């Protein structure tokens, strides 16, 4: 899809994410001499013992196809989920007015990538010119920074190794 | 071939029962005709895999 | 509930599994709060979970409904245990074999 187009315009929008801790990243992802986290999602924790229940509106006015990138975290028991989000079982769900999808997520083991035992499932929702998304979940909720513009051309992609002359 | 005027609903909206659709009870056709102007006016639906059912 | 299939032709069942906008409108229409929708056959097995979930503003409800199809064959019986959000059908219909296909167009008929 973003092959298709070939443009990385990340058009911060103003998400209004009221009550829950943002900015959220692990150690073994650093920036610098500190950590680090994704620069291009937001991952969000529970703020202090209270993790309410997530309401945002995304309205499109404009004149071309957004592209938003929302993941869902998945923990390596319940006590990653329990240090992370206050509740035990959250269910993540990105509708729109055409579509409906519902991810749920998954406590499970996983192997050591990069020192880790936990990993995030990716899942994109377009949002059409005149449509409204809305993002409500109650746990493993990744949020989007912002969009793409879905661009019509004749891009591609193609894996290589040659150098570049 | 009988063709089939959706002018008020589309093939799915025949199918779920549609209160706009009621002139199209037990009809049989060839080539159904969706127009671009069709809209519901009743409870929403989704379909996931639009393309499987419709086909 | 039991759907046998003693005639000579295949046979299209619809069901819809209900997608209530938030915790009230389940225990409202439904007693138990967490339902589970389950159509399979003597040769397939489907089952789709209810999602919770706030849908925007269509036509003045902020509700919707999933769509899934079970085709029974002739000799197959069909067995649709739920506990929740089951929508029934009504009927069936018949799928005759012909060379018929759907077009989206705007020209009139004449």
């Amino acid at each position: 899809l973003v092959a298709s187009s070939g443009t990385l315009e990340f058009i911060t929008e103003g998400f209004t994410w009221t009550g829950v801790t943002q900015n959220g990243g692990s150690n073994a992802c650093k920036r610098g001499p500190g950590s680090g986290f994704f620069s291009r999602l937001n991952w969000l924790t529970k703020s202090g013992s209270t993790y309410p229940v997530l309401n945002v509106t995304m309205p499109n006015n404009d004149n071309f196809d957004k592209l938003y990138i929302w993941g869902v975290h998945h923990p390596s028991t319940n006590q990653e989920q329990t240090s992370l989000y206050v509740q035990a079982s959250g269910r993540v769900t990105v509708s729109t007015r055409r579509s409906q999808q519902t991810i749920i997520p998954n406590i499970g083991s996983r192997p050591w990538v990069r020192g880790l035992s936990s990993r995030i499932s990716i899942y994109w929702t377009i949002v059409k010119p005149g449509d409204v998304l809305v993002i409500n979940s109650n746990g493993n909720l990744i949020a989007p920074r912002g969009y793409f513009k879905m661009r019509t051309g004749k891009s591609s992609i193609m894996r290589s190794d040659a150098p570049i002359d | 071939h009988r063709i089939l005027d959706g002018i008020d609903c589309t093939l799915i909206d025949a199918l779920l029962g549609d209160p706009h659709c009621d002139v199209f009870q037990n009809e049989t056709w060839d080539l159904f005709v969706e127009r671009s102007k069709a809209f519901s006016n009743c409870y929403p639906y989704d379909v996931p895999d639009y393309a499987s059912l419709r086909s």
